[PDB]
Order: C-alpha cells, then sequence, then structure tokens
RNA sequence: ACCCUCAGAAGGGAGGCGAAAUAGAGCAUGAAAUCAGUUGGCGAUCGAGCGACAGGGCAUACAAGGUCCCUCGACGAAUGACCGACGCGCGAGCGUCCAGUAAGACUCACGGGAAGCCGAUGUUCUGUCGUACGUUUUGAAAAACGAGCCAGGGAGUGUGUCU
RNA sequence: CGCUCUAAUUGGAUGGAAGUAGGGGUGAAAACUCCUAUGGACCGAUUAGUGACGAAAAUCCUGGCCAUAGUAGCAGCGAUA
RNA sequence: UGUCCCAACGUUGGGCCCGGUGAACUGUACAUUCCAGUGCGGAGUCUGGAGACACCCAGGGGGAAGCGAAGACCCUAUGGA
C-alpha cells in the first residue's frame, strides 16, 4: 500500500576516526561554486569553468568579490576525496558479476542508469544478500 | 576546390560590414563562412603508412 | 498551432479555438486579458460595446502613443480594436455553441481560460527608397478559450 | 502629534553639532529621541562667517534641487541627517525616530546631554539657531 | 466515417483509427533566443557591472543528498581575563598576586528537539568587497576598438629537406 | 578532462538506448554520475590508435528571434472628389 | 515691398484622437538623475553630497564626446596608381 526501497537502504559504512573526521571537515568547509567569470551576465556564456585569461580580468587579477580562481589549495582531503556523503566509496555496477569483490562494509553500489528493470531486479537482490547497499534503489509498493 | 568555386569578393570598408568575400549578397570561400572552404582538411597527399 | 495549455474537466467544461487568425496579436492579448473571468454573455456584450465604440479596451502593455480614455478603469490608455473583437465573438459563438450542444447553459458559463498566442507571420515585402525592400508582415494568431460551469 | 520619545533632549545653550552627534548615536541604537527648544540651540564662532555659510546653502540649487531648511526646526534635523546613513534602511529608520521641536511641546522638561553645554559667562562668540533663521528670512513663529 | 457549429471542402467542438495524433502532412526527436498564460520570491520612498563570500525572510510531493539545532560534559592551539588583595601615577591609567587559571575554534559523548527540518534549489533582504568581457595600450569603467539576442558554423594542416 | 571513428578485451538496451528538460551526488577543475519526465533505438568502459576534436569575441558566417512599435508611411505634385 | 522694426490674423495639406494596414534605423550590460571631484587630463555607472513615488500623452531637440561611413586632413608602409 506504500512505497518501499529495496536493499540495505539505511546501511552506514564503518570508518576510522580520522576518516570520519576528514569526511566531517570536507562537509563543513565545502568550496566556492567556481563558475566561469561573468557567466551570469551573458546567456551564451555557460557556467562551465574556464581560467580567466583577460590581461585586465578582475577575477584573474584576484580582486576580492570577483570569485575564487581554481587552485590546488582547494582540493579535498585525500582520505575522503570522492566519497559519497554517507561515507561510502562508490562502485559503478552494470551487472550481477560487477558485485563480486565489493565490500559492503566499505563500499555501496551504484547501478548504471542504462541497466534495465529485469537485470536491476537480479542485481538488487544479489547485493542485499551480499550485504551491499544500493545507492539508487528501486521503490516497490509493499 | 571545395568552397573555392566562386568569384566572391569583399566590399571592403564603407557599408558597415565585415570585410568578408560575398557573392549575390552571400558570404563565401573563407573558412568562417558557411559554404566556405575547409581551412585544414584531410589531404590525399598525406602519407598514412 | 497551440494545444490547450490548461487542464479541463470535460464534465463541467467546454472549449474552443481560433487558428492562424490574421489580426493584431497585441490587440488580442489586451482583449483576452479584459474578458477572462467574465461570463460568456458578459464578454459578448462587452465586445459588442467595444465594436460600437462605447467601451474601450485597456492597453496596459502595448500602449506607446495611445491616448488616454476616461472610461478606462484603474488605467489610462485604451482603444477599440474592432477587428480582433469580432474574431473573439466568433470564438465565443463557437464556444457557447459547443457548450449548449453538450447540455450546458452556454451564455451562463465563466470564461475560465482565454489566451492568445502568436503562431507566426504571413510574410510580405514593401519596396522602399534607394533600391531596397523591407518586411511588411501579418501576424498569425491562435487563441484558446475554456468555458466552465459556475 | 504625540511622539513616544524614550529621550527628551534640551538643546538650550547646547552646541548643536555635539548634540546632533549624540542623538544620531542613540537613534542608531534604537532610541526614540525628541530634541526640544531648537531655536535656542547654539553654534560657536563669528556670527558673520557662520551666517555666510548658511546663506550660501540657501542660495545653492537648480532644477534637480538643493532644498535647504531655514527654520531652526529643520536646520537641526538636517544637521542630524548628515550624521546618519539616511539612505539605508537602518539609517532611515533611526532618522525617522528622531524629531526636533521649537519650544517644548512636552510637559516633562528635557535633559541636558553631557559635554554639549555652552557656558554664556565664558563665551561671547556664538550664535543662536533662532538668530540664524531670522537672518535667513524665516518667519519667527517661535 | 457520422454529428454539432459556421457564409464555409476553412476553422472549432465531439467522435473514429493506432502502442503513440504531444505520430494528422516541411507530420521521428523537439535545445536556446523568445511569446502567451500562470506559480514562487520581490514590488508604486527609492539607485546603477547585475555578482562572489557570510548571514536572515519566504517558497519546496516522491526519487536521486541526510543532516541540523539547544542544556550539559570531554578535549582544549595561539591567545587570554573579570573580581579581589597589595603596591605606584598629577591624571587617563599601570604593576604584582590570583594565573598561563576561567575562557578559547574544531571534534566527540549523554539528554532533549526539528522534517520545509539540515543540505540543496528559486527569490529577496542585510553585511564586506566590487566602475563587464576580449583587445589595443606605459596607462581601459573609459568620452579608444568589437558585439542586439540565441543556436549551429568558425583559425598550427600536407609534402620535401634540415636540426 | 571532453569530442569522432578504427582495433583488441569486455559490458549495457524495447523489463526502454542516444538526445532533451528539471532535479540529486562527486571532482580544485576540464568534467563525471544518478533520479524523474519526455523519447522510442541504439549506447558504452578499458587499452592501443585516428583526427575536418573543444569558442564569448574576428564591423566574424548562416539560420532563427526580441525590443524598437501597434510607432514612421498609407497628406504634400495645379489632377483637393 | 513684411527682408527688417515686430509681429498678427486667415487658407489648404499634415500634425492630434478613432478603424484598418504596418516597416526601418538602432540595441555589451545596467540605467530616475543633478552638482562637484576623481579618473588615459571631455563620467548616467567611480567618490562625496544633493535630489528622486510608479506609469503614460504631446513637444522642441541640452546631453548620451547620439545614429549613419575601419578620417577624406596629417604622418607612417623598403604599399598602389
Ligand atoms: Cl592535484
Ligand atoms: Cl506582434
Ligand atoms: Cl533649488
Ligand atoms: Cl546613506
Ligand atoms: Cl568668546
Ligand atoms: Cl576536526
Ligand atoms: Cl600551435
Ligand atoms: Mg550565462
Ligand atoms: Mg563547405
Ligand atoms: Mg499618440
Ligand atoms: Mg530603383
Ligand atoms: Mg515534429
Ligand atoms: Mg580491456
Ligand atoms: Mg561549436
Ligand atoms: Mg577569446
Ligand atoms: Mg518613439
Ligand atoms: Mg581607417
Ligand atoms: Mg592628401
Ligand atoms: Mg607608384
Ligand atoms: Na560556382
Ligand atoms: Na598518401
Ligand atoms: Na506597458
Ligand atoms: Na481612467
Ligand atoms: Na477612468
Ligand atoms: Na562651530
Ligand atoms: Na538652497
Ligand atoms: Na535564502
Ligand atoms: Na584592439
Ligand atoms: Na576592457
Ligand atoms: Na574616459
Ligand atoms: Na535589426
Ligand atoms: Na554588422
Ligand atoms: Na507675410
Ligand atoms: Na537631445
Ligand atoms: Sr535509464
Ligand atoms: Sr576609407
Ligand atoms: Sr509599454
Ligand atoms: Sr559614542
Ligand atoms: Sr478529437
Ligand atoms: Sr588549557
Ligand atoms: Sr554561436
Ligand atoms: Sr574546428
Ligand atoms: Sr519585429
Ligand atoms: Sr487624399
Ligand atoms: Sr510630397
Ligand atoms: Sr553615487
Ligand atoms: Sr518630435
Amino acid at each position: 500500500t506504500e512505497l518501499q526501497a529495496r536493499g540495505l537502504t539505511e546501511k552506514t559504512p564503518d570508518l576510522s576516526d580520522e576518516d570520519a573526521r576528514l569526511l566531517t571537515q570536507r562537509h563543513r568547509v565545502g568550496k566556492p561554486q567556481f563558475n566561469r567569470q561573468d557567466h551570469h551576465k551573458k546567456k551564451r556564456v555557460s557556467t562551465s569553468w574556464r581560467k580567466p585569461r583577460g590581461q585586465l580580468s578582475k577575477q584573474r587579477r584576484g580582486i576580492k568579490g570577483k570569485g575564487d580562481t581554481v587552485e590546488a589549495g582547494f582540493r579535498s582531503p585525500t582520505a575522503v576525496r570522492g566519497k559519497h556523503p554517507s561515507g561510502f566509496e562508490e562502485v559503478r555496477v552494470h551487472n550481477v558479476d560487477d558485485l563480486e569483490g565489493v565490500d559492503g562494509d566499505t563500499e555501496a553500489v551504484r547501478i548504471a542508469s542504462k541497466v534495465g528493470a529485469r537485470k536491476r531486479e537480479r542485481i538488487e537482490e544479489e547485493a542485499e544478500d551480499a550485504g551491499i547497499r544500493v545507492l539508487n534503489p528501486t521503490y516497490v509498493e509493499v | 576546390y571545395a568552397g573555392l568555386r566562386t568569384p566572391a569578393e569583399s566590399f571592403g570598408s564603407g557599408r558597415g560590414q565585415a570585410h568578408v568575400p560575398k557573392l549575390d549578397g552571400r558570404a563565401r570561400r573563407v573558412p568562417q563562412a558557411v559554404k566556405g572552404r575547409s581551412a585544414h582538411p584531410p589531404k590525399t597527399e598525406k602519407d598514412r603508412s | 498551432g497551440i494545444s490547450y495549455s490548461v487542464e479541463a474537466d470535460p464534465d463541467t467544461t467546454a472549449k474552443a479555438m481560433l487558428r492562424e487568425r490574421q489580426m493584431s496579436f497585441k490587440h488580442s492579448k489586451a482583449i483576452a486579458r479584459e474578458i477572462k473571468g467574465k461570463t460568456a454573455g458578459e464578454a459578448v456584450d462587452y465586445l459588442e460595446a467595444v465594436i460600437e465604440g462605447d467601451q474601450p479596451v485597456p492597453f496596459k502593455q502595448h500602449n506607446s502613443g495611445v491616448g488616454h480614455k476616461s472610461k478606462v478603469d484603474g488605467w489610462d490608455a485604451g482603444r477599440y480594436p474592432e477587428k480582433a473583437s469580432k474574431a473573439f465573438l466568433d470564438l465565443l459563438e463557437n464556444a457557447v455553441g459547443n457548450a449548449d450542444h453538450q447540455g450546458f447553459d452556454g451564455e451562463a458559463m465563466t470564461i475560465k481560460h482565454v489566451a492568445a498566442h502568436k503562431v507566426g507571420e504571413q510574410q510580405g515585402r514593401k519596396p522602399r527608397a534607394m533600391g531596397r525592400a523591407s518586411a511588411w508582415n501579418s501576424p498569425q494568431v491562435d487563441v484558446e478559450l475554456i468555458l466552465e460551469e459556475p | 502629534a504625540e511622539f513616544d520619545a524614550d529621550v527628551i533632549v534640551d538643546a538650550r545653550d547646547c552646541i548643536m553639532g555635539r548634540v546632533a552627534s549624540q542623538v544620531a548615536e542613540q537613534a542608531l541604537d534604537g532610541e526614540t529621541v525628541a530634541v526640544v527648544n531648537a531655536e535656542r540651540a547654539v553654534i560657536t564662532g563669528r556670527e558673520e562667517q557662520i551666517v555666510e555659510k548658511y546663506e550660501k546653502r540657501v542660495d545653492i540649487g537648480n532644477d534637480n534641487g538643493y532644498f535647504y531648511p531655514k527654520r531652526p526646526d529643520g536646520i537641526f534635523k538636517r544637521t542630524i541627517r548628515g550624521m546618519l546613513p539616511h539612505k539605508k534602511q537602518r539609517g532611515r529608520e533611526a532618522f525617522e525616530s528622531v524629531r526636533v521641536y521649537l519650544g517644548n511641546p512636552y510637559d516633562e522638561d528635557g535633559e541636558v546631554l553631557d559635554g554639549t553645554s555652552l557656558d554664556r559667562l565664558s563665551n561671547i562668540k556664538f550664535v543662536t539657531l533662532g538668530e540664524i533663521s531670522e537672518t535667513l528670512g524665516a518667519n519667527k513663529t517661535w
């Protein structure tokens, strides 16, 4: 009578103290949008980042208010870089065999969108039995 | 010779227009022109072995 | 052409449309805007009064150079677009007709939805001085109308 | 017409600029102030040079307009406006919870703010707002 | 097809076909510019590179993010007191002790709480900074040059020889 | 990082591919990825290659479109109808 | 002898309002400005003040170093005729 998601939906990974600390830092510190200079002033100028190259560019010259310029200093902590917000490391899955070798305590699985419902059902039931959480689960009315 | 079969000429300065070769009011020949030549296209003379 | 842009319950609703009408699109927005919410019958009387010249149609957006009209309420500029008004009378005629054929009280129904859409331009060319020609086009207008029981 | 002032300041024999500075400060801190006996407020210096300055302000102007007040009423209020960011929300709010009066429309006497008092026995080079206004051509209604 | 409407082989309405007519004729898909109607936010006393970063208002079906807030406690870097006592200074004030103590960003635990609630997204308000972009130039917001807007098109390529 | 096509290895798709729209997640970033709607037939990954491979600009090109604007004109001529 | 002192009244067609028809020039963006200042020394946009409730009609054109034309003048090019 209501929608229910398949699999270990609420499962959390177990992280060292240092990892939980760094995951928490990343989440607290965040980062600037880093959109291209003046993308908001002209529709033909998309948001996708491009190093400001103008000799006179205010952003290139680093004037406060013109937005931050991409620099390595903005990189996230190595120990957590790329982790799903839950803390899980993500593993791209296209079939049941891709589930082999995946540690459900440390990794969660993400079924490629291309995968069909028939094959998703098998993958979803095999992952649950393997103790692996599926980040993009199917909702069935149970 | 693709894009080069035209006597198109530029009007130069004077009519408030970019100096682009035109024929019958249509821009032609140059690479930025639709129906113009290909600037650096695949070439038969290239040794592919 | 357009498709009705608003949902309509067939059991308590009646529809109508005008297609590619060659009339002022700007006048149509003004008229639609003015009759929405009215009763089919009120709209009709209103439009006839516009054509007769006794009631001005407020021109709130396409108003440059338009002279003020004392009878315009809450606004200043207005006019009497008789052509687009007549086209709207055909629309209402069709609408109320359909309404009655369905068993409804046509004239009594409320104009729930009415909007004009520019579907195109019939192109024309006009010779000008100095050996050149310029555009001389006609707007093409579609207009949707949905009547609804009170 | 009734002004619930949290403070009623008496400008009599008080240095206009010094009072203005404190009333602005308080108004910004949320206080509702009523300055009373404006015509009796005072400004030090040579009457001849002081009046020249206020006469110049009356003569300045053009189509855009430079409307300068002539009554001690408005002179004082403008003086206060110059110590407030009256074009900002917070500034306009403060300025608007401040009012100056000719005489004292209240039953309660106003208080003399510290440091703003001028001693007539020790000073002879000063003028009165009322005097300035009369020279400017104001209608001595007070 | 039939029926209704209409001056009407127009158009419209209803209806029939098909998995689909939002496949009904330049009839696969259907971006942006942009137009009509409409929803959220702002709005007829207020100021202009249109934002970046902080922080408030209001708005939010699901899914793909799940956090967040308050008491208290633990930890506690640089920094770092009040009060009190004693002692100096014309004075503002200072010294010594209390004391590198209390406090101290982050993080965590207990207990309580939030689900438009936390993130995020839309818009708006406040604070700080801020006169586009590219080019020319010693010097560009420039009263120097270029562009109305959007989409698509649009510039180190080949042979031979040399290094 | 992204684009095209070739090859080897290896996968996805009518139990719904590409694309598009809106929205969630990751990456300093190029950009990657998922969800929902639409769509209705194709689509990847890795490795080695290939190159008519990336645009905000050139009074750049072509197409489409807005404001201009319901504005100018639809008067002027010895033929005022 | 209205060229002038010194302008007036009148006539016809426009102009203005209404129906219908219906373009073009121009447009980096923002833009209610004014006085000073500053700045590549000639600013609606920077600074400081002043003024400023929104929208619309008619007008004569002060400003946008207005729009239109890659200055014709001057010089330069191991340019042309
Ligand atoms: Cl790196
Ligand atoms: Cl139109
Ligand atoms: Cl004035
Ligand atoms: Cl202010
Ligand atoms: Cl004295
Ligand atoms: Cl930490
Ligand atoms: Cl190169
Ligand atoms: Mg943009
Ligand atoms: Mg070609
Ligand atoms: Mg007019
Ligand atoms: Mg001719
Ligand atoms: Mg189609
Ligand atoms: Mg492989
Ligand atoms: Mg391209
Ligand atoms: Mg460039
Ligand atoms: Mg105009
Ligand atoms: Mg030149
Ligand atoms: Mg010469
Ligand atoms: Mg010669
Ligand atoms: Na030819
Ligand atoms: Na060859
Ligand atoms: Na308008
Ligand atoms: Na009126
Ligand atoms: Na009226
Ligand atoms: Na003084
Ligand atoms: Na004045
Ligand atoms: Na907000
Ligand atoms: Na240049
Ligand atoms: Na520039
Ligand atoms: Na300048
Ligand atoms: Na144009
Ligand atoms: Na041009
Ligand atoms: Na005369
Ligand atoms: Na002018
Ligand atoms: Sr899919
Ligand atoms: Sr020339
Ligand atoms: Sr308008
Ligand atoms: Sr103070
Ligand atoms: Sr039908
Ligand atoms: Sr400590
Ligand atoms: Sr383009
Ligand atoms: Sr290219
Ligand atoms: Sr147009
Ligand atoms: Sr005539
Ligand atoms: Sr004529
Ligand atoms: Sr200013
Ligand atoms: Sr004029």
